[PDB]
């Protein structure tokens, strides 16, 4: 069993002085992401929408217009520096969802608690004719 | 254009015109209903197939018919 | 005569009308 | 001492603050114009703005189109500046009826630059841009007229 | 969304989760390979369609198969 | 702190055994080809040192002896030049009569019939035309007989060979250190007054002592045998005073400066010298005195080992504003660590350089009998084009090259640099529009003017006759320049070149040489086509360069490298995405520019500058003045341009020209061949070879190195690189043949 | 010596010796027998 | 604060930058004129019927009576006619 932690709003955000890359109208009416991390000291890290921020020091939290731009940065916060990182979606509505990690462990590591989506029991090769599935709403990918 | 420059250049493009339109006052009032996007990748060679051909056909016709009927014979 | 009615007809005023009709379709929701 | 800033404060919106976006000159003068007078009739604010473009309109029409130096008819060229009002009448007509709904609200935001919540606009609603394409169009007839109406003692008539 | 697909043929590298810029892959306890390890896909709708997961699959033929499909705002990959 | 002399000693031994391995500078590469791509592969990364390794010491002893092995060549091509203008050259003849003379320095072996390409070129001599302008430059500097170009051809090879070896030394023997890489300070002082003023310096020294003498004695009509060799000029001085009074002062003047005494053969005349149409050689002697002093002074500025001079890191560090914050500090670390970053500044200023050369030997010719060359000159200027036009491509890409791989804010930021990325996006926005704006409102008035024309209402065009756009503000400048001469120019004599001044027109051997441009409604259209072609250039490149590192497509852009193909057929489609393909791209639009560029010279020259003059003074251009009417019109660039002045090209078959007959429809051939590379994909053809493959398994004859068809970025290399070939090739064959026959 | 005499058996080397001596046989061929259409010697 | 779940039109950024929200400024009675003369033109439907069945026919009526002094289609050829290559 895991627990999912909570958006705590009023974190602090990195030191930047704005960029053109930063959310429009989609996340006032369709939605925006939001990615969190610890950090142990002041540093510089370059954003995935522009040009360079300073990384406060303790809890950083940091809005994007995309899930990609959260794992990229947070792919680079675990490599480049050796820090966690969450992020969520946020609708708005204000409901929160919480996406990665979405055990609390890596995605990349096999956990007991999944489920499996969308795995073929059988060899690639052994999909079936298109004809055989014609005038149906199946691909013969789906079963 | 269509057969020789592709997609993904286009698409970053239209994101840096999207951002222009959002931020110009005035034009911001008006709001389209269909996000702006590239054409797609079969889209582009079909366009540019159909600019080929109907360059094609449109300059032989052209030539066709004024080098002939300009002499009739 | 009725070129200097027909033309404009079909060149001007048939495609303003099919052109924003068929935007009121295209654009149109359920 | 810096000049650029994040918009409103907010480094993450994509935006920044200029001498050109954020400057008491800049934000009277936008503030001022009828499309940014977010209480006002926007029958009113379509008149206006309509009335200054049907007047600008006709100068181009007439001192380019084909007419233009066959003095008999080329003051009448207005007529085409007028056709064309009726046509952008028809472009902000069609708009409307695909952007906003009869029983729609205001998709204008209802907030203030300072956080403060506001009453939204009304040109974003279906009746507000009903009244400002209404608007536009009397006041662009009636500035391609009255500018048709003037003619002599000018440079460049 | 694009529809994405594993079959049994994995061999569990988990080299399909590395390479996903959108976390869409996963990795669940299976018993069919050695690694103890199948590949799944439970956040399609985040799936961009790069196909950064099958140019990473050493199984031949691939074990994960990208079916593009229906477009969305989240997989055209619009930040506007 | 203290700039010295610092090398290592034998770094790398000189062996053959890594000759016989290839690929053996790259890791993966040198364990010998699995499949085709393999052989590409070496060749692709055959240059890119900092690929091959991260010590930056290394890379830079490698691009050392890379600039002595491309200055061995250089030279070698120099000795080449002077050797076939002394063996296989009619240069004696051209001297004595350099108006009717054809310059050929080629002639062609008899074996299947290319004897006939052996032209009648005048002076008893059947070989190829020249148009590089070497024997213009021979006789400016005084060679007479071919055995100066036989001394200096095996000089040339002496010193091709001296940097082939210093080449070998300084990377295999005496390898430089990295601090000595980066004394910029030194290196810009030594570049600045040693190799820039002391040249000019040495060259000025040479035009006072053979070029000005012997150049008198030519344009007298002496005949060259009968010259004093120019050595004679250095011992007895009454030889240089019966020519130059001043001379027999001895240096006099200069120490006491009564330096008005050399106003004789240091003058500020301008203009050009009407016997050979070419500028005064006082004048450009005069010149190179200047250019060296200027020179030699600007290479004091940047401090050494003694204190005074300047630091470069202290006046980057002091130019910051209210607008750019910390501007310009760190630059100098950047500068001094990146390789690309460098080669994208000098790329692009040595380009910018070439098409002002370019425009400046075409306006102001430096040689004798060059302006009266047509061949020759538009060679020049379109050669000179192409080059710059390309360097400018390869500085876009050097700087992609420097962002995806240099950059790094934490550890050499640079605040100006981060400003810009912060608002890349409005940056290309803008220049979009300008691109739509520059567009609409240059071309479409072609196509208005088209349209007008065709539908019987000429007066309803874009015309010197009827709605007038006449460009006043390049009138009023070519004006001012021509006044100038007595007001804001009292020293000089005549314009600075004969395209301002209003009448002076200069004429050689009853062909002009120079006369005042005319500017008008064509003029003005083609000049904004020029501006919009050139927008549309730097949007691409800029554009490509800024966004080389992240995007809201592509957020780890950077990750997947400098050159690569896409990143799948997600989000839409990702094709092209690279800065490498942006680069590809600009290959493309630069190319689109440079040849509007060069057939609106090609066009103005042969109708309003380029004809016959009569002895009462008619003077009849090569097409009759029929820019301002026929070049404002789409149909009239493919008509009274193309369709007209290809007939040189089309017909030369059966005479010495003929070679440009062919290379015209092979330039054709491979031009539309790129075509099948720049339309496809590297799928259907691998999927083609698979089943030519089959078949040749079928008959024991499969190779190891299994087939692969191109990779999509080398798909795209071809497609550009034949494109291009094609292209200029084709306009190559055009001009020369066009100009070498109405000539 | 040994890794001289194998760069150049490499395949560009061996290609423009292979093709050079090629070049110049095919053109002392049509140099004691220029033109010829046919084959004359029956 | 600028995240705040509670207002995401503060945390969006989603603002009236130029809005005045300022009284009018048009006086009365003029407004009155305007909102009485513009009033038929404010039903969208009737105002999109009106301009294009009314600009049609307008459109109609001037190009059914135009002039040959002002469009050379109506003048016609004033001239002979020419004589085709081989034909008529
Ligand atoms: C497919 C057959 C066809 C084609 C290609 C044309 C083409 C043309 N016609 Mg013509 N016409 C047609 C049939 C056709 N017509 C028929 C059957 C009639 C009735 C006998 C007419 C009566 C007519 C008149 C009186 C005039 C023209 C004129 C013209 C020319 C100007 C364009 C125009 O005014 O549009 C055509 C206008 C029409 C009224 C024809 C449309 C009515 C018929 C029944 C077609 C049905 C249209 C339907 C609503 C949509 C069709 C679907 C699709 C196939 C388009 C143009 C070259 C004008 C001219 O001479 O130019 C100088 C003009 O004065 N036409
Ligand atoms: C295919 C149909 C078509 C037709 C019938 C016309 C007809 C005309 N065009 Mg046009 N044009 C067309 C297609 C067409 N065009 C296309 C596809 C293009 C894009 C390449 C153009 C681009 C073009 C340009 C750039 C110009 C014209 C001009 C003209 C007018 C020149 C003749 C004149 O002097 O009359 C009379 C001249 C007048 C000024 C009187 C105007 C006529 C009245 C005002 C019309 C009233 C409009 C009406 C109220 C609403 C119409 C829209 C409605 C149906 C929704 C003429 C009426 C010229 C012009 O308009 O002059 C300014 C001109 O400048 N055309
Ligand atoms: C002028 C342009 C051009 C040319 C020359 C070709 C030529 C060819 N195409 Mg192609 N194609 C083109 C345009 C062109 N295409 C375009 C625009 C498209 C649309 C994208 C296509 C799409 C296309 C497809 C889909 C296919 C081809 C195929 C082929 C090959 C057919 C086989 C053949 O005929 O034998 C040879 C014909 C030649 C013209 C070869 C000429 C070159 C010779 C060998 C020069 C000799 C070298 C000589 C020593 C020069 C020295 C060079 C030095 C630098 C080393 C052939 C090489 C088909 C194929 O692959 O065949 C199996 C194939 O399926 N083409
Ligand atoms: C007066 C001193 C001097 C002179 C004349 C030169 C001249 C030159 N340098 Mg150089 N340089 C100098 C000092 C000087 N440098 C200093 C102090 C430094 C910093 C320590 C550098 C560091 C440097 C680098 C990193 C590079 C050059 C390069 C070049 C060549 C540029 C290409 C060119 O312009 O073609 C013009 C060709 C000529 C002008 C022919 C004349 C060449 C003569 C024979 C060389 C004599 C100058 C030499 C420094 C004297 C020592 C040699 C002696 C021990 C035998 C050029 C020949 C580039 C290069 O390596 O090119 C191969 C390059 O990469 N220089
Ligand atoms: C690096 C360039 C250069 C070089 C190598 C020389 C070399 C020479 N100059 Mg010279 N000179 C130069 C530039 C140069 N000059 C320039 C730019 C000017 C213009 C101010 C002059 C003006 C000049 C004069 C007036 C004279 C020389 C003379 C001489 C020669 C006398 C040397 C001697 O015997 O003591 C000598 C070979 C003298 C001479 O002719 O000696 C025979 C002499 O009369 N020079
Ligand atoms: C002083 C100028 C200069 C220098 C030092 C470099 C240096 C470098 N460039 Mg660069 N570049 C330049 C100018 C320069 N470039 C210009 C002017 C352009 C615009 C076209 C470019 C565009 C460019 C691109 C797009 C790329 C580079 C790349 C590179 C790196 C790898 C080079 C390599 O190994 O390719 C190998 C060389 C070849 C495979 C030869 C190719 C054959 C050519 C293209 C066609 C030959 C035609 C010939 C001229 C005439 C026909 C003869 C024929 C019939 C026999 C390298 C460090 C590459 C890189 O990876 O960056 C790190 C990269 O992709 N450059
Ligand atoms: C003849 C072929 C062609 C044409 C017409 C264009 C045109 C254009 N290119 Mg393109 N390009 C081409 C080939 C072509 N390209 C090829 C082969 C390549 C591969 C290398 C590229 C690669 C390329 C790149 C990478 C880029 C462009 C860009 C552009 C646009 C520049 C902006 C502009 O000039 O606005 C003006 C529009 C024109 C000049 C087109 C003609 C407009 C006419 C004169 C007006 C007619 C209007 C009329 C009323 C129409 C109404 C009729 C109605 C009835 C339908 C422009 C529209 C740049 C861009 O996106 O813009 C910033 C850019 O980034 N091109
Ligand atoms: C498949 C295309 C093709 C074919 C069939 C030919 C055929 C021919 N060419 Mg040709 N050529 C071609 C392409 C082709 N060419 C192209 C693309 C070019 C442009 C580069 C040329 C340029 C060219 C030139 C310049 C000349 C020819 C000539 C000839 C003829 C000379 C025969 C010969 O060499 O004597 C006999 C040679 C042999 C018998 C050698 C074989 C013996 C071997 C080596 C040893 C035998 C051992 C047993 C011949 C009929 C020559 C000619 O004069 O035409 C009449 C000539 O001068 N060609
Ligand atoms: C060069 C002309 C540009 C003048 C910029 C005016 C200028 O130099 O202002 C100077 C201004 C102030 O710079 P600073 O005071 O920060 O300078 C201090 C240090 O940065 C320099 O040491 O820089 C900017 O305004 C930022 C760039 C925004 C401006 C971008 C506009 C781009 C449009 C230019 C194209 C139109 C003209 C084309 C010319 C043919
Ligand atoms: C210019 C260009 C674009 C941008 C083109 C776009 C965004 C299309 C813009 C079309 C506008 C709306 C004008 C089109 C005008 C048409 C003549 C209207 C026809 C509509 C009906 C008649 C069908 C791409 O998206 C692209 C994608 C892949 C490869 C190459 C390219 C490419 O070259
Ligand atoms: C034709 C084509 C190919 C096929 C082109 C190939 C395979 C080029 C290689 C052909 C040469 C001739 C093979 C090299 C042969 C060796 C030199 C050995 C020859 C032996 C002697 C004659 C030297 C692509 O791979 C491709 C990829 C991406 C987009 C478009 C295309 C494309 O259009």
């Amino acid at each position: 069993g895991f627990t999912p932690p909570e958006l705590d709003p009023n974190t602090p955000s990195p030191i930047f002085g704005g960029s053109t890359g930063g959310l429009l109208r989609k996340a006032q009416v369709e939605e925006f992401y939001v990615i969190t991390w610890e950090s142990p000291k002041e540093q510089i890290f370059e954003m995935p929408t522009g040009g360079a921020a300073i990384m406060r020091e303790g809890p950083n939290l940091l809005k994007l217009a995309r899930k990609e731009q959260c794992l990229a940065l947070g792919t680079r916060l675990r490599s480049k520096y050796k820090i966690k990182y969450q992020f969520y979606r946020v609708f708005p509505s204000g409901e929160v969802q919480y996406l990665h990690p979405k055990d609390g462990v890596y995605p990349e590591k096999v956990n007991p608690g999944r489920q499996g989506v969308g795995v073929n029991f059988r060899s690639i090769g052994k999909n079936v004719s298109p004809i055989e599935v014609k005038f149906t709403g199946k691909q013969p990918y789906d079963l | 254009m269509f057969l020789i420059s592709w997609r993904g250049y286009w698409q970053e493009l239209i994101e840096t015109l999207a951002w222009a339109h959002e931020r110009t006052p005035l034009a911001n009032l008006i709001r389209w209903r269909d996000k702006p996007v590239a054409l797609s990748i079969v889209q582009a060679r079909l366009v540019g197939l159909v600019h080929f051909s109907v360059g094609y056909i449109f300059t032989y016709a052209a030539f066709l018919i004024a080098s002939t009927s300009g002499k009739f014979g | 005569n009725l070129p200097s009615l027909f033309v404009p007809l079909v060149g001007l005023l048939f495609p303003a009308v099919a052109m924003a009709s068929l935007f009121l379709h295209v654009e149109k929701r359920l | 001492y810096q000049v650029v800033q994040p918009i409103n404060g907010d480094p993450f919106i994509g935006s920044l603050e200029t001498p050109v976006t954020s400057s008491p000159l800049v934000a009277w003068y936008l503030s001022n114009l009828p499309g940014y007078r977010t209480a006002v009739n926007p029958l009113l604010r379509g008149i206006e703005v309509g009335l200054a473009h049907g007047f600008l309109l006709v100068g181009p029409f007439v001192k380019a189109g084909p007419l233009r130096n066959t003095e008999i008819a080329g003051q009448a060229g207005s007529l085409a500046a007028g056709g064309l009002v009726v046509i952008l009448s028809i472009c902000l007509t069609i708009y409307g009826i695909s952007s906003f709904n009869e029983g729609d609200p205001s998709t204008a935001p209802s907030l203030t630059l300072t956080g403060r919540k506001k009453q939204p606009d009304q040109l974003q609603t279906a009746d507000g841009w009903a009244k400002f394409t209404g608007g536009f169009f009397f006041g662009g007839i009636s500035g391609v007229i009255w500018a048709f109406f003037l003619l002599y003692v000018l440079d460049l008539p | 969304s694009h529809s994405v697909k594993i079959y049994d043929t994995c061999i569990g590298c988990t080299q399909c989760v590395r390479a996903c810029p959108t976390d869409v892959l996963e990795m669940i306890p299976w018993g069919g390979c050695k690694a103890k390890q199948i590949a799944s896909a439970p956040r399609t709708e985040d799936c961009v369609g790069c196909k950064r997961c099958e140019s990473a699959c050493p199984t031949d033929f691939l074990s994960v198969r990208v079916y593009l499909w229906h477009e969305t705002t989240r997989s055209m990959g619009l930040a506007y | 702190p203290e700039v010295k002399i610092l090398v290592d000693r034998d770094p790398i031994k000189t062996s053959f055994e890594q000759w016989a391995k290839p690929g053996h500078f790259s890791r993966t590469i040198a364990k010998g080809p699995d499949t085709t791509t393999w052989i590409w592969n070496l060749h692709a990364d055959a240059h890119d040192f900092d690929s091959h390794t991260s010590d930056l010491e290394e890379i830079s002893r490698k691009v050392f002896s890379a600039h002595f092995g491309q200055l061995s060549i250089i030279f070698l091509w120099l000795s080449g030049m002077y050797f076939h203008g002394a063996r296989f050259s009619n240069y004696e003849a051209w001297l004595n009569d350099p108006t009717h003379i054809r310059p050929s320095a080629q002639v062609v072996w008899p074996i299947v019939g290319q004897e006939i390409l052996n032209g009648d070129v005048g002076g008893g001599f059947r070989g190829i035309q020249i148009t590089s302008g070497f024997f213009q430059i021979w006789r400016a500097s005084g060679i007479t007989s071919e055995l100066q170009l036989y001394c200096t051809a095996i000089g040339a090879l002496v010193f091709a060979a001296l940097m082939l070896f210093a080449g070998w030394f300084h990377y295999h023997k005496a390898a430089p250190k990295l601090v000595w890489f980066q004394d910029v300070e030194s290196m810009l002082n030594h570049h600045l007054a040693g190799l820039l003023g002391l040249g000019s310096l040495s060259w000025a020294g040479h035009q006072v002592h053979v070029s000005l003498p012997i150049n008198q004695f030519l344009n007298a009509g002496v005949d060259p045998k009968e010259i004093p060799l120019p050595h004679e000029f250095i011992l007895n001085r009454d030889l240089l005073a019966q020519l130059y009074p001043s001379f027999a002062e001895g240096a006099t003047p200069f120490f006491t400066l009564n330096w008005s005494k050399y106003a004789d053969f240091l003058t500020f005349r301008g203009g050009l010298d009407p016997l050979t149409g070419g500028l005064w050689l006082t004048d450009i002697a005069h010149h190179h005195l200047a250019i060296a002093i200027l020179f030699l002074i600007a290479g004091h500025m940047y401090r050494t080992n003694w204190g005074i001079g300047h630091g470069i890191k202290d006046i980057l560090e002091a130019h910051k504003g209210p607008f750019t914050g910390q501007g310009h500090k760190g630059l100098y670390e950047i500068l001094t660590t990146s390789w690309h970053a460098q080669l994208s500044i000098n790329l692009a200023m040595l380009g910018s350089l070439t098409i002002i050369v370019a425009h400046h030997m075409y306006a102001m010719p430096p040689y004798p009998y060059l302006a009266t060359d047509y061949g020759t000159q538009l060679s020049l200027f379109t050669h000179h084009m192409w080059i710059g036009g390309f360097l400018i491509v390869g500085a876009a890409a050097h700087a992609a090259i420097f962002m995806v791989r240099d950059y790094d804010p934490t550890t050499r930021y640079n605040d100006l640099l981060d400003r810009v990325l912060r608002h890349r996006d409005a940056i290309i926005s803008h220049l979009n529009w300008v691109c739509i704006f520059l567009g609409f409102h240059s071309f479409g008035l072609y196509i208005h003017n088209d349209t007008m024309s065709a539908l019987g209402r000429p007066q309803d065009m874009f015309s010197d006759t009827a709605i007038q756009l006449q460009p006043v503000f390049a009138q009023w400048i070519q004006n001012t320049h021509a006044l100038a001469p007595g007001t804001t120019a009292p020293g000089a004599t005549t314009s600075t070149s004969l395209t301002w001044g209003g009448g002076d027109l200069v004429s050689v051997g009853g062909k002009v040489a120079l006369l005042p441009i005319p500017l008008g409604t064509a003029d003005f259209l083609v000049h904004h086509i020029h501006a919009f072609t050139i927008h549309v250039t730097v949007l691409i490149l800029l554009k490509g360069v800024l966004f080389a590192r992240s995007s809201r497509l592509i957020p780890d852009k950077a990750n997947l490298g400098f050159r690569f193909p896409c990143d799948g057929p997600g989000r839409g489609g990702t094709c092209q995405v690279s800065a490498w393909d942006h680069v590809f791209l600009g290959l493309f639009w630069m190319y689109n520019a440079i040849s509007v560029v060069i057939f609106h010279f090609s066009w103005k020259m042969q109708s309003d500058v380029w004809g016959s003059i009569n002895d009462q003074g008619v003077v009849t251009h090569i097409t009759g003045g029929n820019f301002a009417q026929s070049s404002i019109t789409i149909n009239g660039w493919l008509r009274d341009f193309l369709w007209a002045q290809a007939s040189q090209v089309i017909q030369s078959y059966g005479s010495s020209l003929s070679a440009y007959g062919l290379f015209f429809l092979g330039a054709h051939f491979v031009w539309a061949f790129s075509l099948m590379f720049l339309f496809s994909g590297r799928g259907y053809w691998q999927e083609l070879i698979e089943s030519i493959v089959w078949a040749h398994n079928k008959l024991k004859v499969a190779p190891a190195t299994q087939p692969r068809a191109l990779s999509i970025v080398q798909g795209r290399a071809v497609g550009v690189t034949h494109y291009l070939l094609g292209g200029i090739a084709t306009t190559w064959a055009f001009f020369l043949a066009r100009i070498i026959a109405v000539g | 010596m040994r890794d001289l005499k194998t760069y150049l058996s490499v395949a560009p080397v061996a290609s423009t010796l292979w093709f050079a001596a090629l070049a110049g046989l095919l053109i002392e061929i049509n140099r004691f027998f220029p033109d010829a259409l046919t084959f004359p010697f029956f | 604060v600028y995240f705040d779940l509670e207002d995401l039109g503060n945390t969006t950024g989603q603002w009236d930058l130029y809005g005045s929200d300022a009284p009018s400024p048009y006086n009365s009675l003029q407004s009155k004129f305007f909102e009485t003369f513009a009033a038929p033109f404010t039903k969208r439907g009737l105002l999109l019927k009106f301009l294009i069945l009314g600009g049609g026919s307008t459109l109609a009526y001037f190009s059914a009576t135009a002039s040959g002094d002002i469009l050379p289609i109506k003048k016609g050829p004033q001239l002979p006619p020419q004589l085709g290559p081989r034909l008529g």
